[PDB]
RNA sequence: GCUUGACUGCGAGCGUGACGGCGCGAGCAGGUGCGAAAGCAGGUCAUAGUGAUCCGGUGGUUCUGAAUGGAAGGGCCAUC
RNA sequence: UGAGCCUUGAUGGAAGUGUGGACGCCAGUCUGCAUGGCUUUAAUGUUUGAUGUUCUAACGUUGACCCGUAAUCCGGGUUGCGGACAGUGUCUGGUGGGUAGUUUGACUGGGGCGGUCU
RNA sequence: GUUUAUUAAAAACACAGCACUGUGCAAACACGAAAGUGGACGUAUACGGUGUGACGCCUGCCCGGUGCCGGAAGGUUAAUU
RNA sequence: UUUUGUAUAAUGGGUCAGCGACUUAUAUUCUGUAGCAAGGUUAACCGAAUAGGGGAGCCGAAGGGAAACCGAGUCUUAACUGGGCGUUAAGUUGCAGGGUAUAGACCCGAAACCCGGUGAUCUAGCCAUGGGCAGGUUGAAGGUUGGGUAACACUAACUGGAGGACCGAACCGACUAAUGUUGAAAAAUUAGCGGAUGACUUGUGGCUGGGGGUGAAAGGCCAAUCAAACCGGGAGAUAGCU
RNA sequence: AGGGUGACAGCCCCGUACACAAAAAUGCACAUGCUGUGAGCUCGAUGAGUAGGGCGGGACACGUGGUAUCCUGUCUGAAUA
RNA sequence: UAAGGUGAUAUGAACCGUUAUAACCGGCGAUUUCCGAAUGGGGAAACCCAGUGUGUUUCGACACACUAUCAUUAACUGAAUCCAUAGGUUAAUGAGGCGAACCGGGGGAACUGAAACAUCUAAGUACCCCGAGGAAAAGAAAUCAACCGAGAUUCCCCCAG
């Protein structure tokens, strides 16, 4: 559904804002590519619909301190 | 991302070392697969011990092959007449084991690999300052009193 | 021939416009130029040769400037 | 291969008789390979951009199998192919009646044309 | 053959035929924010688009303008730094 | 009623009866009137609720300047002049009215625009599965036999049975005229007319939904509606016009 | 107060002020029992892909304006009393 | 509570009660077919079809009861692959759907006004969607103030068109 999945980064809406200022809905969405990550400590391969920064998350959190949470709000994986 | 090396990593590896590298390297290869870790501090900044548990800690408070010259140099006369005969010569030679050997204290034991002596000594009988050579830059020294029978 | 009155600040009082404006103006203060002097000069003999407001640009100013000192910005005068 | 850096060069243990490279006010000479009583600028490492290759390990696969499963979807696994490409997100130049919202003056002997507008 | 159900049946549309052009397959293209689907369980003797409109004899000259195709060496040039 | 002007052959009204259009809220300014007066007056709230309390606050008694500032003066300017605006003004708060502002703003009225739903029982395409086409005519390809050839071509009879083939009912359609035109009928009747084994025709059910569909292309059809359906909502859209 | 009664009623009727009433069921207050929670005291700690930042939008009365502050799609990214 | 009663158009019939549950009023319960979240599967709503059982039975079978999906947990099972997961079964709980306004959030017009129209306005309105409560939301300063100080949020009047 197009969400960050690890940051619940939905895509929101906005302006296009052309020149002279005309209004025009366009709405932003999340970069998200879906990455397969390498849990080891439960060894296996899990995947999910990481998006960008929400990325350097993980690497900056843990793989499984991420997992730790999503599965702890109740989500997949 | 630093991470510490696990192993050889082509152009930076130390089986344990911090390199800054692209997390597209880590994540995907450096990492999933076995060849380095984050440095989470808790694997550095906690976990350097490691490399202060040797050189730092097996290097200094290893005491027991260390104080050889000192443990070794007060000895019981290590006589060892290396026989003799015809004209007054020796029947016996020196040699790594023998040295080695009879320098034991009291029923002691001494590996004949541990000798301090540029070349063979030849067959005399004179004052024979045989060095206890153990450790590399530790040896020790110790004597021989060959004679006859 | 000599010069910069095509000056600065004001202006009794009038004309002409629905208004925004526009025009005429003696005389007053400061300072100029020409003339011996009285005096003349606030652009051209007069009536066309033109663009409001906004938004800004440039110079000046001890007017203002959000806790205070500055500053940005604003006002004011000159001006594009 | 451009640019950094500064590392090593010219700038500014003895002769003498081959050979490259440097350009010159030259008629110079400069400097590296036998036998012999700080800038102006270049290799080394390095950093970094520019393409071009190769690799796998992200990423793709509407190839082939296995299992879930007496399934054509889907998921996991194995293998092959491709491979940091493709594709997507944000930003950005071009294109864009495909679509959308509007504008397209007045006087005028009817309107239009012509002319006019201070 | 088709068409303006309810004023127009036609010289209009359609057609077989012709020509141009796109498309190498996860095709082009089209529906769809997407997944997916049609194209097609087809694969260039195939599919889409456009114009001409059996058949016969034919289909001349112009590439300056516009579009499209190729080149891109150089001039100008966005974000970014 | 609208007009320079209407008996006007210019508009509206068959008649009657009932209903039908300058409102309301807050604000601001005058006029009248009442209260108090260099002062007038409270808001919310409290409340022994129309009291009383509450003066937060508003207006006025001072103005000039762009302002700092000054002050019955102050700006302008170097400025003494002068000139501009002020100073020998009573205001304030209710109540009723005239006017304006914001609102639907006197009342009725568009063609339209936007949002969400309902519709392929009509019709246009398509998909699945069933049905229909009296009768009569033409006579292709192929084959057989004879001839013919070196063998094929070729030829002739017979056989054969094709076709968006022919004539013509059912069936589908719709070229002509009359009649109908407050019809029998919101497209028909009557006499002729076109196709009638085909791009045919029909039953049943299904799929395309509105800026969307469908279209052998007329802007045609999408429920007697179509250059953007119907229903509900924004909504009392707006209407310098009648 | 009000309503009815064969015309308009305090005194006909039902009411009316006033005063009473609950087997049971429950709203809400207190009060307590069961479970859960956990008070209090010492010494600690004191909220990072965050705050800021560049690009695009959006919200603040404030239309990028000299424009603070807030949210963020996108790329970054600190101090830590 | 009571001398009257068996609701209404509704009389009539046939009855019940005149003391103490006749009727009637209120509290709590029993029954409560079928459709409808509809939940055993299906279905053109009020109908069609099934599995496993229970007890009773002439013991054919009867009707009746339970059997949806998902979520959490527990237990037992259990692939590719040792393990392990994925998947499977069961059970216990909880959800589902209705709803008038108010409330929070996601998405979000145009007519209109600007006497034209793009910025702007209408308006974060209409409308669609999700969620919750009796209220919602908000709330104990990285708040204002101005060198004096104030002290969470919320609502009213002023400040001020
Ligand atoms: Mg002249
Ligand atoms: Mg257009
Ligand atoms: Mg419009
Ligand atoms: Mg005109
Ligand atoms: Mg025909
Ligand atoms: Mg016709
Ligand atoms: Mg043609
Ligand atoms: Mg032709
Ligand atoms: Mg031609
Ligand atoms: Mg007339
Ligand atoms: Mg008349
Ligand atoms: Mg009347
Ligand atoms: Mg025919
Ligand atoms: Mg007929
Ligand atoms: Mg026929
Ligand atoms: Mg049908
Ligand atoms: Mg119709
Ligand atoms: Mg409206
Ligand atoms: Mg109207
Ligand atoms: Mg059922
Ligand atoms: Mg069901
Ligand atoms: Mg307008
Ligand atoms: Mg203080």
């Amino acid at each position: 559904s197009r969400v960050c999945q690890v940051t619940g980064k939905r895509p929101v809406t906005g302006n296009n804002r052309s020149h002279a200022l005309n209004a025009t809905k366009r709405r932003f969405l999340p970069n998200l590519h879906s990455h397969r990550f390498w849990v080891e400590s439960e060894k296996r391969f899990v995947t999910l619909r990481v998006s960008a920064k929400g990325m350097r998350v993980i690497d900056k959190k843990g793989i499984d301190t991420v997992l730790a949470e999503l599965r702890a709000r109740g989500e997949k994986y | 991302m630093q991470v510490i090396l696990l192993d050889k990593v082509a152009n930076l590896g130390s089986l344990g070392d911090q390199v800054n590298v692209k997390a597209g390297y880590a994540r995907n290869f450096l990492v999933p697969q076995g060849k380095a870790v984050p440095a989470t501090k808790k694997n550095i900044e906690f976990f350097e011990a490691r490399r202060a548990e040797l050189e730092a800690k097996l290097a200094e408070v290893l005491a027991a092959a260390n104080a050889r010259a000192e443990k070794i140099n007060a000895l019981e006369t290590v006589t060892i007449a290396s026989k003799a005969g015809d004209e007054g010569k020796l029947f016996g030679s020196i040699g790594t084991r023998d040295i080695a050997d009879a320098v034991t204290a009291a029923g002691v034991e001494v590996a004949k690999s541990e000798v301090r002596l540029p070349n063979g000594v030849l067959r005399t009988t004179g004052e024979h300052e045989v060095s206890f050579q153990v450790h590399s830059e530790v040896f020790a020294k110790v004597i021989v009193n060959v004679v006859a029978e």
